[PDB]
């Protein structure tokens, strides 16, 4: 019939069908399960919310997140995901669509064949397909050479790219994403005395973060700025009506990303990642990789962060090399966008794993054929 | 520096890639753009070549329908390029790595394989270029694709007319007298590709009637005669009363309103110097006989000795009748049967030429918008696509006198195409409503 | 028709029409293969890179020169590289051309006879011939006596001429030229920390040699020159945008060509090899010898090369003697120029071994006809 294109992230499902240019369906990849007691009749009946559900009536629940940082940790609320994405969100028979799926780079080989298993077993597709997620975000963009920095909800990673062809040892990969700063937004928001402690609360920081914070292009001068004037200051209203104000957090949360230590962790930051994965490359395809600086993911919608590295890489490259940063305002969807693109290509329906090959090899074809 | 070096390039590969019917839908159609580069990379034209014997093989949108994403467009480059077995690029070298981008040395050259492995209206004006091949005797060529399949013949042949790169200007001999020399590169002269030498040949000899007033002339008389040539009798009958004393003129006629001649009756225009006068008077008999039983005409104080003593009331009455009766049958052989009529065939203008849609319609044939020749020009080139020709018509910008001269040439090319018009251009600069329905029937005639 | 001229030289391809001034085709002599993983679908499936393309994608792939020392030692690469060179670059149907293929002297028999059956079986030409290279470069400067020094990629080699005769005991060849000039720069390059080390890099370290070196006319005071001052220091520009410098390399990479125990061998340099050819022909002829030494060859670009040759042979002769030597600007066609002078020649015309002539005597009758 025609294929399906899910991109489960870390934090939000992306589905749909192949050749279209958006995600039918977009939801967070939460599972909540009820904290209190029944008092009202008839309201107790469910035991578990999925999809915006879970996220709406999160004031009684507890959400659970079934993949952090790229890896798939519970697979019951996995597959929970995987029957609202398919039944409820697309209301499509699995039996019917082959269905291409996503990961990220230097995964466990243990994640790929157990959704492998679970889409031949439990959905009985006729087919499937793994592909890696930078990789589809040059499928989206306009190119066959360049490094793609995607960062999404759980992992951040580089991969260089010249012809078609990759580099695997200077693919590089970060577990710093969107979650950790959250996280550390809700870690300095307590100066301030705000407290945001269950896991409804963090789903208020998120939208905190989505809303409030940017990357300076200088840090240091933005914290003399707001050291000094309030007009970096801004409010935002919480559920039950009371209001909150940051001035200084903004782009303190943002600046993880260029400065790790700030959650004690020894990497260095992303320009700095894709600087090194640029040096691990042939020389002579380093001047081609400089001028295509490919943005994709969530955690790349932050205003000011294509200046940032921009200015950071020129910093970092020869200056004789022209420096490009690539940022489509799609960047949230680039590798959704490039499942579609590479699931309708007619050169593609032989890649597929049919499930007769599965049939023979067990989980681990997918090894070979991805 | 140079804007352009290579289109004859472009001209010399279609020429040679013809051989192949679906080559130029990456090659240029022979307009010398550039999309060469870019689809022969990607090995199309490999596939392609399969095509050149047998169209049962690899569509072209079956191997590509486009199914390469907006981004990664990398995909057909090798569903394309491992179709190499088709002719065969010796070149071991390269591949679809390299002619993902393209390199000129390497195009040019696997263009020569392509070469190499590549290769084992129009006759209206052909025939004034076939018409010397004729000389002692001998069968025409007509173009050089049709007849010829080899050199033997066409050289034979090119005796009595009279490295490829040299054995061309055998042929291009007659076409170097106005500069025909490129766009006819010698691979196809020689080997005959059919549509480059129909237009090649056609165009070279596209530049290899009386419509005087005399000084005493009616109206009718003038039309008489002209219809008189127009017909097609053998003489060129300039004076109605002196050419058909003979009647050989009006056995003639008789024969194109289908009364039947018997001629084995009619003494033939080589008179014996004895008894001339007499046989042409056996022959105003036999006229007269032939126009009053089987023709039907009222011919009342008639005799064959007035045809043959000129009687102009009397030969006006045979003529006129004859006009009534060519124009009958012009009526009654358009329609399925003896019917005639004027507004199921007016009608008939107005409903062709929205095939292809053109601002000229009439009500009927007393109408004043058919004073100037537009309703014609525009009706005569809808069923002929080739007389387009509007160089010398004129819009709106026309006066009383300039219409004539655009009435003349439609009327004039109106027997080109094979419209038997024997009207007169006055007959259609003014509105006569009894002749341009005549015309507009002619029209007709090589219309449905 | 018309009749072909290839010269396949170790390390460039020169071919091109007899009648020509100039070869038509000028590529590099070697077969690129990729390696790395191609990950976007139908990119990759192109074995085998061979001319300007194979330099152009280098950042991906391992370069291989089928000839080494003037011998073909990968007989299917080479065939690559042929119909490379009749159909891409000269553009024309080899059935219909007879082809003047060019030979260092003192080479293995098999060599010969080996082109030979590729010419008459794989390509079926009209006719060939094989020349030496040393006696075209003596038809392209239009003179009957001389002794020729040819040095191209792979060999260097002299042969003394006396009015149209050669001296064959009086040959005489070295295993030393560019290629080994390379890759001494590379192992000398080093010394100030710039480290070449894929056969993508050897391309820039000889487009280094090409660009930067000089022979000194005294090489111990060029040393001097340069232990004391910078005078002599030079920077190039890697295709990164990083930027080096050499001083003292640039003259002692080409010094090997005079001393060749830098690179470890025992042989004479070429002057020595030069004198010694001289003096092995008769008493009689040395003097015509001594005013005519002709030079051949990329290796012999070298800026100062000819002032050297001339002091040195000028320190070796009788005094007595005109030392003179030629070093026309074409030097680096000489061979091909000769050739295509030599296959215009109508006398040339029966000299060609035909194919009737090879399906006799099999692929043994061009060291009859040759
Ligand atoms: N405009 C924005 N500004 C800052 N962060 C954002 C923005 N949009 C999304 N994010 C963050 O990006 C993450 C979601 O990105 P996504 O690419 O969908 O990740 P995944 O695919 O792993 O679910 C979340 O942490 C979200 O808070
Ligand atoms: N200007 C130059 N200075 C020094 N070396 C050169 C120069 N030009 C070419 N060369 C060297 O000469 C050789 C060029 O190849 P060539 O002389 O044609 O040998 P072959 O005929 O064996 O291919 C290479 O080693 C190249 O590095
Ligand atoms: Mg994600
Ligand atoms: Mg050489």
């Amino acid at each position: 019939t025609t294929a399906l294109v899910c991109d489960n992230g870390s934090g939000l499902v992306k589905a749909g069908f192949a050749g279209d240019d958006a995600p039918r369906a977009v939801f967070p990849s939460i599972v909540g399960r009820p904290r209190h007691q029944g008092v009202m009749v008839g309201m107790g009946q469910k035991d578990s919310y999925v999809g915006d559900e879970a996220q709406s009536k999160r004031g009684i629940l507890t959400l659970k997140y079934p993949i952090e940082h790229g890896i798939i940790t519970n697979w019951d609320d996995m597959e929970k995901i995987w029957h609202h994405t398919f039944y409820n969100e697309l209301r499509v028979a699995p039996e019917e669509h082959p269905t291409l799926l996503t990961e990220a780079p230097l995964n466990p080989k243990a994640n790929r064949e157990k959704m492998t298993q679970i889409m031949f077993e439990t959905f009985n597709v006729p087919a499937m397909y793994v592909a890696i997620q930078a990789v589809l975000s040059l499928y989206a963009s306009g190119r066959t050479t360049g490094i793609v920095l995607d960062s999404g909800d759980g992992v951040t990673h580089n991969v260089p790219i010249y012809e078609g062809y990759a580099l695997p040892h200077a693919i590089m990969r970060l577990d710093l994403a969107g979650r950790d700063l959250t996280d550390y937004l809700m870690k300095i928001l307590t100066e301030r005395g705000y407290s945001f402690v269950t896991t409804a609360e963090r789903e208020i920081v998120r939208d905190i973060k989505e809303k409030l914070c940017y990357v300076a292009l200088d840090f240091e001068n933005e914290m003399a700025t707001a050291a000094s004037s309030s007009s970096l200051e801004k409010s935002y209203e919480l559920p039950d009506g009371q209001v909150i104000t940051i001035g200084n957090e903004r782009f303190r949360c943002p600046e993880t990303l260029f400065q790790p230590s700030f959650i004690g962790m020894e990497s260095a930051g992303i320009h700095e990642t894709t600087y090194n994965s640029i040096m691990k490359c042939d020389i002579d395809i380093r001047k081609d990789l400089y001028a295509n600086n490919v943005m994709s993911g969530g955690t790349t919608m932050y205003p000011g962060i294509a200046d940032r590295m921009q200015k950071e890489i020129t910093a970092l490259a020869p200056s004789t090399m022209k420096i490009k940063i690539i940022a489509p305002p799609e960047r949230k969807y680039s590798v959704w966008i490039g499942g579609s693109i590479l699931a309708s290509l007619s050169t593609f329906q032989q890649m597929w794993i049919t499930k007769q090959e599965y049939d023979e090899a067990g989980p681990s074809i997918v090894h070979r054929k991805c | 520096y140079s804007e352009e070096e290579k289109y004859a390039f472009v001209n010399w590969i279609n020429k040679a890639l013809e051989n192949d019917p679906d080559c130029r839908h990456v090659i240029p159609m022979n307009p010398n753009t550039d999309d060469l580069f870019k689809a022969v990379g990607d090995g199309i034209v490999l596939c392609k070549m399969i095509n050149l014997s047998v169209p049962d093989t690899i569509d072209e949108r079956a191997i590509n329908k486009k199914k390469l994403t907006p981004f990664i467009i990398q995909e057909n480059l090798n569903l394309a390029l491992n179709s190499a077995s088709a002719i065969g690029c010796h070149v071991v070298n390269i591949g679809a790595e390299d002619l993902r981008a393209g390199k000129p040395h390497l195009v040019l050259g696997l263009l020569w394989q392509i070469i190499k492995i590549g290769l084992f209206p129009e006759e209206l004006l052909l025939r004034w270029a076939n018409f010397h091949l004729e000389n002692s005797g001998w069968q025409k060529i007509n173009n050089f694709s049709a007849d010829i399949k080899d050199s033997k013949a066409y050289f034979h042949l090119l005796n009595q007319i009279a490295d490829d790169l040299k054995r061309a200007e055998s042929m291009l001999q007659q076409a170097d007298k106005l500069g025909c020399r490129q766009f006819v590169t010698p691979a196809d002269v020689v080997s005959g590709n059919p549509k480059l030498n129909l237009a090649f040949v056609a165009n070279l000899f596209n530049k290899y009637i009386d419509w005087t007033l005399l000084e005493g002339e009616t109206r009718e008389e003038r039309t008489f005669r002209n219809w008189m040539n127009s017909l097609g009798v053998n003489p060129h009958v300039n004076h109605l009363y002196a050419d058909l004393q003979d009647a050989l003129v009006i056995l003639q006629l008789y024969e194109r309103i289908k009364v039947p001649v018997d001629w084995s009756k009619v003494n033939k225009p080589p008179y014996p110097k004895l008894g001339a006068n007499m046989k042409k008077l056996e022959n105003c008999n036999y006229a007269v006989e032939l126009g009053k039983h089987p023709a039907k005409f009222s011919l009342v104080g008639i005799g064959g000795q007035d045809l043959n003593d000129g009687n102009q009331t009397l030969t006006l009455a045979l003529v006129w009748q004859l006009m009534r009766r060519y124009t009958l049958n012009v009526l009654e052989d358009l329609g399925d049967g003896q019917k005639a009529n004027d507004d199921i065939i007016v009608n008939w203008v107005n409903r062709t030429l929205s095939e292809a849609g053109k601002s000229t319609s009439i009500q009927s044939f007393k109408d004043k918008t058919i004073s100037s020749s537009l309703a014609v020009v525009d009706l005569i080139d809808a069923i002929q696509p080739g007389c387009i020709n509007y160089d010398l018509v004129k819009s709106g910008n026309l006066t009383e006198d300039d219409k004539h001269n655009n009435a003349k040439y439609a009327v004039s090319m109106a027997r080109r195409i094979g419209a038997r018009v024997y009207a007169l251009p006055e007959d259609l600069v003014e509105v006569k409503p009894k002749m341009v329905m005549t015309v507009f029937a002619c029209l007709m005639g090589r219309g449905m």
